[PDB]
């Protein structure tokens, strides 16, 4: 459970990273 | 790999400007040539 959590949350960093690359 | 290429997509969005510079050459040449030609028209009277 915590691994699926940490992963699903972690992936949203990757989407913020996308926002960061757009800047 | 997608980020690597997400960056390349922007790298490609980043030729038109050189054509724009050329657009200004086109403009300058014709504008000044009209003046050069009128000066010629008088010289040629």
């Amino acid at each position: 459970k915590m691994l699926e959590t940490e992963i699903l949350k972690e992936q949203q960093m990757r989407d913020i990273e996308r926002e960061r690359k757009l800047r | 790999q997608q980020i690597d290429q997400q960056i390349e997509e922007e790298n490609i969005r980043q030729q038109r400007k050189a054509l724009q510079r050329e657009i200004e050459d086109d403009v300058s040449k014709q504008r000044e040539i009209k003046g050069q030609l009128l000066a010629e028209e008088f010289e040629r009277e």
